[PDB]
DNA sequence: CGTCTGCCCGCTATGAGCGTTGCATTTATCAGGGTTCTGGTCCACAGTAT
DNA sequence: ATACTGTGGACCAGAACCCTGATAAATGCAACGCTCATAGCGGGCAGACG
């Protein structure tokens, strides 16, 4: 409900010239840096290491939600969705006439006069209805949720008493129905607008045709930018009716409404639309941007995307016995462990720290990752090996699989972390020592030798001169050690 | 369905599905398929059934029965898995758990029965009495329905009557006690009964879960076994000892009852095809008869041990 | 619909030593503790006496729904129902191979359409029958909802896969048509279990002959314990040939199939039974038991009396109020509670916060007029005068 | 389950596993024609809103629903008019989906319960019961059996309204009389000018206003 | 003896429950092609006759 | 010690099949039609007086 008054910027492109709907959108001149600025990450310092193990457990449990590293396909999706959004308003020009007036005027001018040739090709919808098919667990929903939220939803105009809804989101559920999408569109329009359209239009008495007929009216009345149907994978074919008639219903949806529409699905749902996809026919449309997991190798060498993501994710570790450099063996092993699927790669790293905080030594080993793999990836054993096989049928059959209820399992991990008796020697060292900003030198030089002499030496220097900066403290503690 | 009967000890799943419709007064053959599965195009098969997993979801609240136990302990799949090959054995389960039916017989390229050969419904005169006295019910059993030998491994010969699986493709039939079971004078070939007794323990044996010797392994094992006690001349097949052993232990009428004529005059004989390097799947009959002829004091499981180890 | 896993007892009687069905129930209780278990009352507490009037009115009005007291006969009824629901499982044992014979025979009756067809002569059935005739308003339905509430309804086993249903209750259709009893038996096992037996057995147009065998085999698909039939008087109102048809089918089921059945009805339904089983007759309570006043009436009156919710009330009861109750109500168990609740409601609403005989008389004569004509016959006591009408003692 | 183990092991001697519904009570209101038995009900029931929608659950609460009897008098039109009066308060098509001609009366009565439990119906008022005294209903005792077998509907206390011609003809049996006056039978009368030789303040105030 | 003005009763009108029937529906029947299958082929290779 | 012959492994190619689409016939099944029982009704007959 960000009801900002329309400030009309000027775009130098001739097609977007003097359109009240388009100009209210944010400008696009440095959007490449804006598109690459989606990156977000937690801020971690060395201070959080000496905290109690429950605080570290909470910090680790907070990593999945607030970590995002843009990749190659995100730029392409951002540019394509920008093109679809901004090219969708060349038809519904409010200041001049609509499309039908333009065609009628063109016919009247080509009849007599000297307008020799007029092309009646017009616009197919207004942009192609993209179909973003990809394997489940790859990260489509979060990508759209972030790259589609940088546009204000409602631009309340002043001279025209209309609402410029820029985007929208339908979402099906488990064992859905064909009429449920039509009802949910009306229901979800209320949350975006604050009205009560369900009371007057959401009656169950209406047939399937009347729902689309009213949707056309309301979509024409409010200047609509996009309509993102999501999670077609959840639908059940037999409950709604004929499976092959779903394609007819979706084509009818695309034709009647007229605004750009973008569906989402999994390779299981591909067979519904495969009839139109195989043909190169213009008018079928439904262009597909295939989502694929991260590939390890490129031109016989490791792909830069994989290492770039791996190092960035590996910088978030707060292990006590941690070494600075990632070993190559684990780099080799977890890719074959997880096949590069975007969701589970992060999940294995999340669960590894929780398991290592309780099993004993605080480090990362290949056996630990293997143990986590047999622990909490049981439902996804078939799909992973199907991806390893490479046969399209094996991948298609085992799609839509997801691990249930990981969040509840995280809570019992934390509860088990809470109840422990024995302590590590480093825990003893940090507890007995005055670790109030004096800890940092000890931590940075702990691994050089045994700390038995180190614990009183730093105290001796610090009591010798209580007022020091750590910057001057480091040369002195280094000098007294070698003696 | 709310009350799916649990399979008895050592019975086929076809009789279990039949008793799942005998127990609730469902007499229309269409409604049984409508309720058990939900599709009117599903077929009825004796041995190597498909659509399993739907039959296990009904028994899910009982924690014991699962897909693997159902296929290995309650089908005729144990006879084909060890001998054909390891990878085909491992992929048959994933091909069979789902709705695919045509590929099941094709991929296990031994089920080219064409016309239904001895797919008439069979039973045993003496076993039914024991089943009646200890249970109170009668059912089809895996011991009766050996693919080739029409003999109960313990005793006697099976009672053929006149019906077939192709008479009704979409009908599951349970054995009827009131349907008269009439005895006939037992005409038994003792060699066939001995072979059935020899081959019986392989059906229920835990070690047949994963042991499938490889094709090249089969070739080396057979060459070494032939050369151990002198069944092969210098780079030549003797052709005489192999014939005289099998003629000593087996007579010709047993072979014609098994439809496995030897052809010493003709160059193309299955016995010579076995000893030459293998390239296709072989039936259990040929391996069993070769094992019985070459060495008569070794069990099937330990025979597979010696075959697979070296 | 309370799915409960089963854990077995170890019974003492040798006849029940093997069954899981009869060893899954909670144990039968001695008559000493059974009387105390049935009783329930209201929480009361004196904190509500000084609260507002409206908040007190609903607490007063909640008396008839949450107040039950065990009388003399209910302790006999509980024992008889326990015996008659335990005696119907000794002939359907699944361990020793008896349910399989009782269930295999039922397929033959479905095939041929006759209920006398038998395949195994060794199959023997044990069952009992009862009828519970009582005057209307005597609270006989609530007795069969509180005695038969100790046993859980649906218990799920795990060695087998049977989902046993312990008790089921149906209501005969008002017209008494021979198809709707069979179509309503598939609508109690349809809700108490969460299934759709009705769609697979009722919509397909079958004859009554096959629909009768489908019931008798589906009831043995599970382990049905009790089929109690309420409101049996409507059976007399059906067409010709149906009055005897389901007075013979409901004795065929008890004798042959082996599912116990109990029938409950009004006194005017006794004629069809006698137009040709243990009989228990229920009568309205009376104070004049032999030569001295009955103790049950006094005890019940005191127990109900201690539930008053009036700020200024007489704690001790007077005998004149008891005589007024017995002369205005005649002891039928419905009138007393409603009369007392209405009297104290009017007392609260008027402003006079204490109950008197005059207020009872005024409320009875002003608010219960549709009920007076029948009570005149009960008050008079003349056998010929009381013989008219229906639903009266005969 | 815990009570079940406690009663199986002998610690607990009693438990209440499940209790069915026993909260169905009715009432009848009869008064002379023209005394205002309907405009004194619409205005009382106009304070409670009909349809209540809860976010936490997924049920719609229909507080009350008013049916009127037809002009000739039979049970089937009442049964179908329940559906015809239910599909208007909500947005639905129950009449064409369920109200077919194949179903008998008993099926309709057994089918009303599912809808009366899907939406938490609170009150069902039947007025103009006058028309059902004598008609082609198949029998007075059969129609009375219908009105008493209307107990199997799940709870939903009902209120019946009729002229004083309905009482004597319609309640002439103990088992049905005790269900009509299950919560007191309210009787109405016209205003009396002289209470006890003193003018009534009610009449004076009404006439003056 | 007309007529008369209200009675009846064989009748008409109508609810209640069940039973065919055309209708859609599924099922069953026939021509055809190409494909994997297995039957038959052969050819280098290894071991003996001159 | 090399030409002659068996021989095992690798290899062409016709053939049973068998899968599928186009078309006619048997058929189960909601869709009215029918039947049965039940309650009120207006022309007809006995009646009866001035
Ligand atoms: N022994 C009792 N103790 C307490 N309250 C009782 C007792 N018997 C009956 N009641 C009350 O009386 C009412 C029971 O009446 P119902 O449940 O209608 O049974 P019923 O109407 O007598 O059965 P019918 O007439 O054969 S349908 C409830 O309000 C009970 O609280
Ligand atoms: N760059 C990223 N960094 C961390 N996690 C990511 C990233 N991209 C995607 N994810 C993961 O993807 C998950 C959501 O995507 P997903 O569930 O596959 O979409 P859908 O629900 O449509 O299948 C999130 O749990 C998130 O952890
Ligand atoms: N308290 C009142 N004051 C004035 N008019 C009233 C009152 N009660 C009822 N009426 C009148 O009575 C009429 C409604 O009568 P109604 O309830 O339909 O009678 P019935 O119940 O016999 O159908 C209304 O027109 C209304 O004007
Ligand atoms: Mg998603
Ligand atoms: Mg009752
Ligand atoms: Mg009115
Ligand atoms: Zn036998």
């Amino acid at each position: 409900a960000t009801r900002i008054q329309a400030v009309y910027r000027d775009t130098g492109v001739e097609a977007y010239r003097d359109n009240p709907f388009i100009e209210a959108l944010p400008p696009l001149q440095e959007s490449v840096n804006s598109a690459a600025s989606l990156k977000s990450s937690l801020q971690l310092t060395s201070s959080d290491l000496q905290k109690s193990r429950v605080i570290r457990a909470h910090t680790i449990c907070r990593i999945p939600d607030d970590y995002f590293q843009p990749l190659g396909t995100h730029l392409l999706l951002s540019e394509r969705i920008s093109v679809m959004i901004r090219g969708g308003y060349v038809g519904r020009n409010p200041k001049t006439g609509d499309l039908q007036k333009h065609l009628q005027n063109g016919y009247e001018r080509v009849q007599t006069g000297e307008l020799e040739t007029f092309r009646f090709e017009e616009a197919r919808s207004t942009a192609q209805s993209l179909l973003l098919i990809g394997c489940s667990g790859s990260g489509k929903t979060t990508s759209l949720h972030r790259i589609l939220a940088t546009y204000p939803q409602v631009i309340y105009h002043r001279e025209l008493n209309v609402e410029q809804v820029v985007y929208l989101k339908i979402d099906c559920s488990h064992n859905g129905s064909l009429k449920e999408i039509c009802l949910n569109f009306f229901r979800a329009l209320d949350r975006a607008l604050g009205s009560n359209y369900e009371r007057r239009y959401g009656l169950k008495r209406h047939g399937i045709e009347t729902m689309l007929a009213l949707m056309s009216q309301i979509a024409n009345a409010h200047a609509l930018g996009l309509l993102v149907i999501d999670e077609i994978q959840h639908l059940s074919r037999s409950r709604s009716g004929g499976s092959q008639e779903m394609l007819n219903f979706f084509v009818t949806m695309v034709n009647i409404i007229g605004v750009p529409v973008m569906l989402i699905g999994t390779p299981k749902a591909r067979e519904i639309f495969e009839a139109d996809l195989r043909s190169a026919r213009r008018g079928a449309g439904f262009g597909a941007i295939f989502w694929d997991p991260i590939q390890q190798t490129q031109r016989g060498k490791p792909n830069q995307e994989w290492i770039a993501f791996t190092d960035n994710l590996w910088q978030l570790q707060l292990l006590q016995r941690k070494d600075a450099l990632l070993s190559d063996e684990v780099r080799d092993v977890w890719y074959e462990l997880s096949q590069g699927v975007m969701d589970i790669v992060v999940k294995l790293f999340v669960l590894a720290q929780l398991r290592a905080l309780a099993l004993g030594n605080e480090r990362i080993t290949a056996g630990l990752l293997r143990q986590v793999y047999q622990d909490e990836l049981k439902p996804v054993h078939p799909m992973l090996e199907a991806l390893r096989s490479g046969i399209p049928e094996r991948i298609a059959r085992y799609s839509d699989l997801v691990v249930p209820e990981i969040d509840k399992r995280l809570i019992q991990l934390q509860l088990d972390i809470a109840a422990i008796q024995e302590q590590t020697p480093e825990e003893k060292a940090l507890q007995e020592l005055d670790t109030e900003d004096q800890r940092h030198l000890y931590l940075m030089l702990k691994e050089d030798y045994d700390s038995s002499l180190l614990i009183p030496t730093i105290k001796k220097a610090f009591s010798q001169n209580p007022t020091m900066t750590r910057q001057k403290l480091l040369p002195l503690v280094l000098q007294w050690l070698m003696e | 369905m709310r009350n799916f009967p649990v399979p008895y000890s050592n019975e086929l799943i076809y009789s279990t599905i039949a008793r799942a419709g005998v127990y609730q007064g469902i007499v229309s053959p269409k409604q049984l398929l409508d309720e058990v599965y939900g599709n009117r195009k599903v077929v009825a098969t004796l041995g190597l059934p498909s659509h399993l997993g739907v039959i296990a979801r009904h028994l899910h609240q009982t924690g014991r029965y699962a897909v693997q136990q159902l296929i290995y302990e309650h089908t005729l799949f144990p006879l084909y898995a060890p001998f054909v090959g390891k990878e085909r054995r491992d992929e048959a389960i994933r091909l069979m758990e789902y709705q695919a039916q045509g590929a099941v017989h094709l991929m296990l390229g031994v089920a080219a029965s064409r016309v239904k050969s001895d797919n008439r419904f069979r039973y045993c005169p003496d076993c039914v009495a024991l089943q009646l006295n200890r249970y109170g019910e009668a059912f089809w059993q895996r011991d009766w329905y050996l693919p080739a030998l029409p003999y109960c491994p313990k005793h006697g010969a099976l009672v053929f009557f006149d019906r077939a699986v192709d008479d009704h493709r979409h009908q599951f039939w349970a054995l009827g006690h009131t349907e008269l079971l009439s005895d006939y004078p037992k005409d038994s070939l003792s060699q066939l009964t001995a072979l059935a007794a020899y081959i019986a323990p392989l059906l229920d044996a835990p070690r047949a879960q994963e042991l499938s010797p490889s094709l090249e392994q089969w070739t080396l094992f057979y060459q070494r076994l032939a050369q151990d006690l002198g069944l092969t001349k210098s780079k030549h097949i003797r052709h005489d000892l192999v014939a005289e052993r099998v003629r000593q232990t087996f007579s010709d009428e047993a072979l014609e009852k098994l439809d496995l004529k030897l052809a010493e005059n003709k160059d193309t004989c299955w016995l010579k095809s076995i000893f030459r390097k293998h390239r296709k799947a072989f039936s259990y009959l040929q391996h069993s008869i070769v094992w019985q002829a070459l060495l008569p004091k070794l069990t099937v499981i330990e025979a597979l041990q010696q075959a697979s180890a070296l």
